[PDB]
DNA sequence: ATCGGATGTATATATCTGACACGTGCCTGGAGACTAGGGAGTAATCCCCTTGGCGGTTAAAACGCGGGGGACAGCGCGTACGTGCGTTTAAGCGGTGCTAGAGCTGTCTACGACCAATTGAGCGGCCTCGGCACCGGGATTCTCGA
DNA sequence: TCGAGAATCCCGGTGCCGAGGCCGCTCAATTGGTCGTAGACAGCTCTAGCACCGCTTAAACGCACGTACGCGCTGTCCCCCGCGTTTTAACCGCCAAGGGGATTACTCCCTAGTCTCCAGGCACGTGTCAGATATATACATCCGAT
C-alpha cells in the first residue's frame, strides 16, 4: 500500500500546532487534578471558572517554554532525541 | 472651562492620573506637571503597539485585532520583546520556528 | 488524578515546542515536573484566599500568586 | 456599581493610527491590563528616587529619570522627547 | 557640453539613493514601490520611523524587497 | 572626453530595459529582484513565459510589482 | 627532568583556589578599564575607592558563577575541555 | 584619554577564575570569548550608576550608586553599606 | 517608666521599628501590635544564622567571625540558601566541590 | 551628626548564643545589611496586601500572613510561633 | 601489584602590632497622659453563581504489529594544550602637594495642600446589522517508489 | 528521473451574535481663594581624590617538547514511528437547589496628635592580646623501575 517516511508526519504536525492557538490538555481531568491537589491545604473549597482557566493557561505556557529549552540542549550532544537528563540539565541551568 | 488634557494636547486623562498618584501612598506631595509628563508617556507606548499590531491584523486579511495579532507584535521586535520579557499573553500561541538540523536534505 | 494527563496530550505540547523524536521515559518525568509547579502556585493562591475570610478561591488570587513568583499574566483583569 | 478603565481612551488612540480597524473584547482587556502594569512600575521606581535624596515631592524630574531607567535603549529617547514637548506646551498655555 | 553633463547629472540622481547620494538604489518598499539603498533604509528602521520619505505611507520590515541594477 | 561618455551609456543601459532599450525599468519581478519595463513583461505572458530571462525561473500573476524611478 | 602527568598539577590548583578568598584580577589594570568605559556616558567624572572596589567584587562572582555552569554543558557532551560554544549555550538558556 | 585597556585582563588572570570555577582543561579560543562577556556586564551596571549620580547634581560616583544599580538588576550585594 | 521592648521580652528595639514603619510610606495608619510582632521575627533569623556562623568559626579553631564563616553557614543550609538566593557576600568565597568524573 | 545601626542589638544577641566568641567589623556590616533587607522586603508585602482588601491599617494579622508568603517551609512554622508568643506577653502587661 | 626518591602539605614555637572591647560625657528621641473622631466590627438580606445529576454523539484514547533509522560502542590518528625554564615588564608600596568638590548653615519666597460651589464628561442599559465562522467543490502543490 | 496518491489552498454561499452607536443621568474634575512649610540659593569649611617620583621583585611572557584527547569512521540491534481496529468517557444541552458574596445601617474604641520629661544610644578616647608572619620538622602523595 502507501506509507510515509518516519519524520514527515512529525514535521507537518509541528507546523500545524505552531499556527493554532487553543488549549492542548483536556479540561475536565485538569479540573479534577486541581481540585485534588488543593485538598491538602484546606478542605471544602470552591473554585471559579476563571481561576481554573488561568491555571491551565499558565501551566501550558510553562510546559511549552520548557520543552523548547530541553530540545536546544538535546542537539548540543549531536543527538536528535530528547531525554530526561536533558530535561534535568535544562532545569538545573535555569536555576530552579 | 477646558480640560487639562485638552490644554496639554493629549488623548489620555490627566486628572485621573493625578488622583491615582495622590491616592496610592507614593509620596507626601505631588508636583504640578508630573501627571502631564506621565500621561504623555503612557500614550506613546500604547500607540506604538497598536500600530505594530495593525499590520499583523492586515497580513492575515482581517479587520479586527485579536490577541494572536498582539502576540506577534511584541515578539518580532527587540525593543518591545525586552520590555515584555516575562509576560504571558493569554490565547497568544508561539512564534513559528524550526531548528535547521531537523529539516530533511 | 495525575493519570488524566495522557501521553498524546503530553506529546502535543512537545510538538508545539518543536521536537521531532521523543524517548519513552519523558512522560513520567514531565508529570512530576508539572505536579511541583501546580503545588507552588496553589499554596499561595490558598493563602491569599484565606487571609480575606473567604471560602472560594477567585481568579484574582491566582493572578496575584502568579505575579509574585516572577510570572505575570495578562488577559484576566488587573 | 461603577468600574473604571482605559477602554474609551485606547479606542480613541486606535482611530488616529488605523482609521478603519476594530478591536475585540479580549484584546481590549489585554491592552487595559498592560497600561496599569507600566503605570505601577514607573511610579514605583520614581518613589524610591525621592526617598533616596531625602525629598518629599514627586516632581517632573523623577519621572524623567525613572523613564530613562526602565525602558530599554532607543525607546527612552522618544519617550523623553514626547514628554518634554507636552510639558512645555502645557506650561505656556491659557 | 552642458547638455551632455546635464543628462549625466540627471541620470546620476536616478541611480543613487536620494538620502545618501553615495550608493546605488538597492532597496524597494512593496507598499509604495519607491526604491532606495539598503544602507539608508535600515538605520531608519532602527530610528522607529515607519513612514515613507516620499509617499508617507506606513510600512514594515517585511515589505522590503531587494532590486538588481 | 569618452571618459564620461561611457559612464552615460553605462548609466543608460542600467535604467533602460535590456530587452527593448526604449523604456525605463518600471516593472520589477518579485521572485528574483530583476527589473524590466512593463512593455516587455505582458508580451511574455501571452505565450506563458513564466521563466525569467536573467536567472531563468518561473513566476506568477502576483510576482510582478510596479516600481517607480 | 622530574615532570608530572598532564593534569595532576591543574587538579591541585582547584583545591588551592577553592579554599582562599581574595581578588584574582590586578587592581590597577581593572581600575583603568572602568575609567575608560565610563567616559562615554559623561566626561570628566570622578570615582571613590569603594565604588571601584564594589564594582570589582561583583564581576568576580559573576564570572565564577558563569564558569561553573559552562562546565556542566561540556560534561553533557562527553568532554572535559570547554569550548566557546558552551558559553553561548549556558548564557542563552538563562536568558541573556 | 585612555584606550585598549581591555588587554589588562590577562590569560593567567582569566585562567585563575576558571580554576576557582572548577574546570580542568581550557580551550584556546576561550579568552577572547570571555573578554567580550565582561565588557558587556560592566556597561549595564555603570550606565545606571551614572544615571543615579547625575540626578543628585553630583559629579562623583559614590559607593551607594553602585549598590543601588546592582540591586535594580536582582544582584543585591552585602557588605558595602546596603 | 519601662521600655516597650522589655515588656515583650525582646532584645531588638520596638520604638525604633515603630517609627521606621510609621514613616516609610507604607500605610496611612499602623496598628499598636504590629511592631511587637515584627521585632520578634527579625530577632529569630539573626540568631538562627549567627549560631551556625559561630559553629563554623569554632570548627576552624578561631574565636571570631570573619565573612567566610557567614558564607559557609549560609550555603550549607537549604532553607537559608533558598531565602538568600540571589545575593552575594563580599569576600565570601565558594563552597569546595569537584566534579566526580574529573578525578582519575 | 549621627547615624543609626543594629550593632548593639546584634552584639547583645550574639553574647546569648555563644558567650565566648566575638565578631569582626567587616562581618558586622554584612549582619547590619541583612536585617535591613529582610525588614524592608517583609514590610513591603504588608502594605500591598492591605491595599488589595481596601483597608487602611497594617495590623499584626497582615504581618502574620506576609511572613508565610516569604519564608520557606520550616522557617515560617517557627517564626510565626515565636512572633505570636511575643504579642501575648505584651498584651498581658 | 610492590618499594623508593623527591616534592609539596601539615605541625609546633617565637613576636609583635593594630584592631577589638570597654569606659565616659551629653543630647535628642522615646515614654506618659489626655482628647476627639473616624475606621472597622457586627447584624440582616437577597440574589447570583456553584455544585450536582441525566441522556446522546462521537471524537479521542487505547492496543497491536512491522520495520527501518538512529543510539551507542570500539579504533585509529594527529593536532592542540599542559609543564617547565629563562628573561622582561610593570604592579605594589611609601611619601609629598595641591585644589575641586562634598557637606552643613541661614533666608525667604513661591508653590502645593485644603475647602465651597458648578456643571459636563464618562458610565450603565438597548438595539442592530455586518464580519467572521462554517460547509461544499475544484485546483494546485508535495512525497515516494519506479 | 516522474506519475499516483494524498494533503492543502482558493472560492462561493449562508447565517448569527457581538462590536458600535445612542441616550439619560450621577458625581468627579474645574474655578477660585488662602496659607504655611519645603526647597532654591549664597556662603563657608575641610577632606579626600588626583598627580608625580623612586625602589624592589612578583608575575606576565616567550619557547621547547611530549602526549592525552577530540574527531571521524564503521558495524550491530533494538525501539520508536505509522497505520488500523476497538473501547471510553469528554462534551453539549438541560434542570434544580441553596450557599455565600456583596450591599446597607449602626455603633464604639483605637490610633493620630500635642505637651512634658529624662535616660539610653552615640561620638570619642584608651589598653592589650588574637592572629599574621617566619622557621624548623613530620608526613602524605605521586611517578618510576621492577
Ligand atoms: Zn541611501
Ligand atoms: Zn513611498
Ligand atoms: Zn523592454
Ligand atoms: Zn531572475
Amino acid at each position: 500500500p502507501h506509507r510515509y517516511r518516519p519524520g514527515t508526519v512529525a514535521l507537518r504536525e509541528i507546523r500545524r500546532y505552531q499556527k493554532s492557538t487553543e488549549l492542548l490538555i483536556r479540561k475536565l481531568p485538569f479540573q479534577r487534578l486541581v481540585r485534588e491537589i488543593a485538598q491538602d491545604f484546606k478542605t471544602d473549597l470552591r473554585f471559579q471558572s476563571s481561576a481554573v482557566m488561568a491555571l491551565q493557561e499558565a501551566s501550558e505556557a510553562y510546559l511549552v517554554a520548557l520543552f523548547e529549552d530541553t530540545n536546544l540542549c538535546a542537539i548540543h550532544a549531536k543527538r536528535v532525541t530528547i531525554m530526561p537528563k536533558d530535561i534535568q540539565l535544562a532545569r538545573r541551568i535555569r536555576g530552579e | 472651562a477646558k480640560t487639562r488634557s485638552s490644554r496639554a494636547g493629549l488623548q489620555f486623562p490627566v486628572g485621573r492620573v493625578h488622583r491615582l498618584l495622590r491616592k496610592g501612598n507614593y509620596a507626601e506631595r505631588v508636583g504640578a506637571g508630573a501627571p502631564v509628563y506621565l500621561a504623555a508617556v503612557l500614550e506613546y507606548l500604547t500607540a506604538e503597539i497598536l500600530e505594530l499590531a495593525g499590520n499583523a491584523a492586515r497580513d492575515n486579511k482581517k479587520t479586527r485585532i485579536i490577541p494572536r495579532h498582539l502576540q506577534l507584535a511584541v515578539r518580532n521586535d527587540e525593543e518591545l520583546n525586552k520590555l515584555l520579557g516575562r509576560v504571558t499573553i493569554a490565547q497568544g500561541g508561539v512564534l513559528p520556528n524550526i531548528q535547521s538540523v531537523l529539516l530533511p536534505k | 488524578n495525575i493519570q488524566g494527563i495522557t501521553k498524546p496530550a503530553i506529546r502535543r505540547l512537545a510538538r508545539r515546542g518543536g521536537v521531532k523524536r521523543i524517548s519513552g521515559l519523558i512522560y513520567e518525568e514531565t508529570r512530576g515536573v508539572l505536579k511541583v509547579f501546580l503545588e507552588n502556585v496553589i499554596r499561595d493562591a490558598v493563602t491569599y484566599t484565606e487571609h480575606a475570610k473567604r471560602k472560594t478561591v477567585t481568579a484574582m488570587d491566582v493572578v496575584y500568586a502568579l505575579k509574585r513568583q516572577g510570572r505575570t499574566l495578562y488577559g484576566f483583569g488587573g | 456599581t461603577r468600574k473604571e478603565s482605559y477602554a474609551i481612551y485606547v479606542y480613541k488612540v486606535l482611530k488616529q493610527v488605523h482609521p478603519d480597524t476594530g478591536i475585540s473584547s479580549k484584546a481590549m482587556s489585554i491592552m487595559n491590563s498592560f497600561v496599569n502594569d507600566v503605570f505601577e512600575r514607573i511610579a514605583g521606581e520614581a518613589s524610591r528616587l525621592a526617598h533616596y535624596n531625602k525629598r518629599s515631592t514627586i516632581t517632573s524630574r523623577e519621572i524623567q529619570t525613572a523613564v530613562r531607567l526602565l525602558l530599554p535603549g532607543e525607546l527612552a529617547k522618544h519617550a523623553v522627547s514626547e514628554g518634554t514637548k507636552a510639558v512645555t506646551k502645557y506650561t505656556s498655555a491659557k | 557640453d552642458e547638455a551632455l553633463v546635464e543628462e549625466l547629472a540627471n541620470f546620476r540622481t536616478l541611480v543613487y539613493c536620494s538620502l545618501c547620494s553615495k550608493n546605488w538604489k538597492n532597496m524597494a518598499i512593496k507598499t509604495c514601490g519607491h526604491v532606495f539603498c539598503e544602507n539608508c533604509c535600515k538605520e531608519r528602521l532602527a530610528a522607529r520611523m515607519r513612514k515613507c520619505p516620499t509617499c508617507n505611507k506606513a510600512f514594515s520590515s517585511n515589505d522590503l524587497l531587494t532590486v538588481h541594477l
